[PDB]
C-alpha cells in the first residue's frame, strides 16, 4: 500500500512550431557533472535540442531540419566523439537515413544509408560510444561503427525477424542486444560471441584505401534466443533490467519476464531454450496505441511509461516485488496529446515526456 | 491437500521471484557502479 | 495425490479429471539404439540397424545428410533404406592370400564360406 | 583393425548357425 | 567479388544445426554427416561419377579432422552406406580407407 517513492510536479511546458507529433526524447547521459542538462527531441522533419534550467526554464539550444527530402525523424540517440569529446545526436527515422548531426558545429557529420525501411529505433553500445544499433522495419537490426562508418554487422536473416524491428536494448554492461519486433518476437541477439569481437575490432581496424575489398559485414542470421510466447500481440520496446526483460505490447501491460526457467542463467542459456518464464507486469490503462516506447533512469531505479489520453506512469524499481505498487501517475489538464517518449537525466531528477501534438513537458522530483 | 499443494507453490514462487529480484539488483548495483566509474 | 495417505481409488475418491487424473496418474507410474560404434560404448548389432541412420538421412539425389531440396516425412516404409542398389553381387576370388592368415590359407575354408552362402 | 584374416574366417563360421 | 557464391555461411549453420538437431543419431556419426554437407556445399557435387572422387576429396580436406575426432570407423561406415546407394566402389572405399591410414602414419 506504500504510495512508491519518487513525487514529481510540472515545472515546463513547451511546444514545437511544426505541430506536427515528436516522436523521441532523448537526455545527453555523456554530459559530465554541472554540465546543463541537455536533450534532445525528434519530430517531423525538425530535430530540436534544448537545455533544462532551474524552474523550468528550458532554453531552445539548437535546431535542424531537413527540407529536402520528406523525412520523418522517429528516434534519438546521444553518444560522444572520443577523439574531440564533442557529443553527437544520432538521429533516423521514415527515410531510413542515419544521421549523427555534431551540435557543437552544428553540421551533420556522417550520414549512413544501408536500410531499406523506416528506422524505428537507435541505441549505443554502453562501452563503445562509436556502435550505434539501428532496428529499422526492413526486418533487420544493423551495428554501425561510425569512428570507421562502417557495418559491423547485420541481426537479420532466416531465423531474424519476420517482420518491423521495433525497438532493441542493450545489456547493462553491454553484452547481449534484445530486440522487440513486430512480429510478436523477441530475439537476444549476443554481441558477447568471439565473433563479435573479431567483427568489432576488423571493423574498427578497417581502412578502405588500404584495400579493395569491402568491409565483409558479420551476417548473424540466427539469434542466440527467441521467442513469441510472452505477447499475443506485437512488442513496442523492449528493455534489459540488467539479466532480466521488461517488454511492452498493446496488453495495456508491460511484462518483466527471464528466458529459460526461473533458475536458468541468461549467460548459459542455449540458442534452442523454447522456455520463458515471466516474473511480473506492470499493469497500466489506455495504451493500446503503439510505438510508445518506455524509459528508465541510468541506475535504474525507475522507469516511466507515457499513455495515449496524457497520463504518465513511473514505477519504483528498488521496492521489493515491483510488479506490486501503485507506482506514480503523473497528470495535467493541460496534457491531453499520447506521450511518445519519456526520458530521465543521468541523475533522475529531470522527467520529460514528449506528447504526440509536439509538446514537451518537464517534470521534476520533489523529493 | 490440492489447496495446500497450490499454496505451497505459489509461495515458492514468491521467494524464488523475490531471490530472483534481489540478484538481478545487485547485478544492476554492480553494473551501474562500474559503467559510472 | 502422493501427499494424500494405490494411484487411482484412492485419488479418484479425494479429487472428484478425477477419474480421468486418477487413471492417468495410475499409467505415468542414444534413442536410436546405435550408440557411436567409434566411441568405447558400442554394442553388436546387424547392419540393418547399424546403417538405418544413415540410410533414413541420406538423399541419392543431391548426395547430402538431410538435404533441403528434398524432404521426406518419413510416410514410406523406412524409405527402403538402401533398397537393393547392392545388385552387382558378382564378385570373383583370387590367389595370393592375405598373408601368414588367411581363409584361403586354411584348408577347407573357402568351400564352408560358400556353402554357407549356398543356403538360398 | 587388428582382426586377421584367420580370425575373420573364425568370426564368420562362429556367426553362422546360431540364428499446364 | 560476385558475392555470391554456391555455399553460403547461413546455409552451413543452418545445416550443421539441423544434423545435430536430432534425437537418433550417434555424435560420431553426427560429426561425420556435417563433415560431409559441408564438403558436398563447399564443391557442390551434382554428378554421380564426381562423387566418387568426392569421397577422395573428402580425405584430403577431412582426413585430418576426423582422424583427429577419431570417428573413422563411422566415416567407413558413411563409405558403405554410400557404396550400397550406388556410386564410389570397393576400389573407391579402398583407396579412401588406405589414404586415410596415410594420414594417420603421416
Ligand atoms: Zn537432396
Amino acid at each position: 500500500s506504500k504510495k512508491c517513492k519518487y513525487s514529481f510536479k510540472c515545472v515546463n511546458s513547451l511546444k514545437e512550431d511544426h505541430n506536427q507529433p515528436l516522436f523521441g526524447v532523448q537526455f545527453n547521459w555523456h554530459s559530465k557533472e554541472g554540465d546543463p542538462l541537455v536533450f534532445a527531441t525528434v519530430g517531423s522533419n525538425r530535430v530540436t535540442l534544448y537545455e533544462c534550467h532551474s524552474q523550468g526554464e528550458i532554453r531552445l539550444l539548437q535546431s535542424y531540419v531537413d527540407a529536402d527530402a520528406d523525412e520523418n525523424f522517429y528516434t534519438c540517440a546521444w553518444t560522444y566523439d572520443s577523439n574531440t569529446s564533442h557529443p553527437l545526436l544520432a538521429v533516423a527515422g521514415s527515410r531510413g537515413i542515419i544521421r549523427i548531426i555534431n551540435p557543437i558545429t552544428m553540421q551533420c557529420i556522417k550520414h549512413y544509408v544501408g536500410h531499406g525501411n523506416a528506422i524505428n529505433e537507435l541505441k549505443f553500445h554502453p562501452r563503445d560510444p562509436n556502435l550505434l544499433l539501428s532496428v529499422s522495419k526492413d526486418h533487420a537490426l544493423r551495428l554501425w561503427n561510425i569512428q570507421t562508418d562502417t557495418l559491423v554487422a547485420i541481426f537479420g536473416g532466416v531465423e531474424g525477424h519476420r517482420d518491423e524491428v521495433l525497438s532493441a536494448d542493450y545489456d547493462l554492461l553491454g553484452e547481449k542486444i534484445m530486440s522487440c519486433g513486430m512480429d510478436h518476437s523477441l530475439k537476444l541477439w549476443r554481441i558477447n560471441s568471439k565473433r563479435m569481437m573479431n567483427a568489432i575490432k576488423e571493423s574498427y581496424d578497417y581502412n578502405p584505401n588500404k584495400t579493395n575489398r569491402p568491409f565483409i559485414s558479420q551476417k548473424i542470421h540466427f539469434p542466440d534466443f527467441s521467442t513469441r510466447d510472452i505477447h499475443r500481440n506485437y512488442v513496442d520496446c523492449v528493455r534489459w533490467l540488467g539479466d532480466l526483460i521488461l517488454s511492452k505490447s498493446c496488453e495495456n501491460a508491460i511484462v518483466c519476464w527471464k528466458p529459460g526457467k526461473m533458475e536458468d542463467d541468461i549467460d548459459k542459456i542455449k540458442p534452442s531454450e523454447s522456455n520463458v518464464t515471466i516474473l511480473g507486469r506492470f499493469d497500466y490503462s489506455q495504451c493500446d496505441i503503439w510505438y510508445m516506447r518506455f524509459s528508465m533512469d541510468f541506475w535504474q531505479k525507475m522507469l516511466a511509461l507515457g499513455n495515449q489520453v496524457g497520463k504518465l506512469y513511473v514505477w519504483d524499481l528498488e521496492v521489493e516485488d515491483p510488479h506490486k505498487a501503485k507506482c506514480t501517475t503523473l497528470t495535467h489538464h493541460k496534457c491531453g496529446a499520447a506521450i511518445r517518449q519519456t526520458s530521465f537525466s543521468r541523475d533522475s531528477s529531470i522527467l520529460i515526456a514528449v506528447c504526440d501534438d509536439a509538446s514537451i513537458w518537464r517534470w521534476d522530483r520533489l523529493r | 491437500e490440492y489447496m495446500r499443494l497450490r499454496q505451497l507453490k505459489r509461495f515458492r514462487r514468491a521467494d524464488e521471484v523475490k531471490s530472483m529480484f534481489s540478484s538481478n539488483r545487485q547485478k544492476i548495483l554492480e553494473r551501474t557502479e562500474i559503467l559510472n566509474q | 495425490v502422493n501427499a494424500l495417505g494405490d494411484k487411482i481409488f484412492e485419488a479418484i475418491s479425494s479429487m472428484f479429471e478425477e477419474l480421468k487424473e486418477k487413471y492417468k496418474e495410475l499409467t505415468e507410474q542414444p534413442p536410436e539404439c546405435t550408440p557411436n560404434i567409434d566411441g568405447p560404448n558400442a554394442k553388436s548389432v546387424q547392419r540393418e540397424q547399424s546403417l538405418h541412420s544413415f540410410h533414413t538421412l541420406f538423399c541419392r539425389r543431391c548426395f547430402k545428410y538431410d538435404c533441403f531440396l528434398h524432404r521426406k516425412c518419413n510416410y514410406s516404409f523406412h524409405a527402403t533404406p538402401n533398397t537393393y542398389k547392392r545388385k552387382n553381387t558378382e564378385t570373383a576370388l583370387d590367389n595370393k592370400p592375405c598373408g601368414p592368415q588367411c581363409y584361403q590359407h586354411l584348408e577347407g575354408a573357402k568351400e564352408f564360406a560358400a556353402a554357407l552362402t549356398a543356403e538360398r | 583393425g587388428t582382426k586377421t584374416c584367420r580370425q575373420v574366417y573364425e568370426f564368420r563360421v562362429k556367426e553362422s548357425s546360431i540364428i499446364n | 567479388d560476385s558475392e555470391d557464391e554456391k555455399d553460403p555461411e547461413w546455409l552451413r549453420e543452418k545445416t550443421i544445426t539441423q544434423i545435430e538437431e536430432f534425437s537418433d543419431v550417434n555424435e560420431g556419426e553426427k560429426e561425420v554427416m556435417k563433415l560431409w554437407n559441408l564438403h558436398v556445399m563447399k564443391h557442390g557435387f551434382i554428378a554421380d561419377n564426381q562423387m566418387n572422387h568426392a569421397c577422395m576429396l573428402f580425405v584430403e580436406n577431412y582426413g585430418q579432422k576426423i582422424i583427429k575426432k577419431n570417428l573413422c570407423r563411422n566415416f567407413m561406415l558413411h563409405l558403405v552406406s554410400m557404396h550400397d546407394f550406388n556410386l564410389i566402389s570397393i576400389m573407391s572405399i579402398d583407396k579412401a580407407v588406405t589414404k586415410l591410414r596415410e594420414m594417420q602414419q603421416k
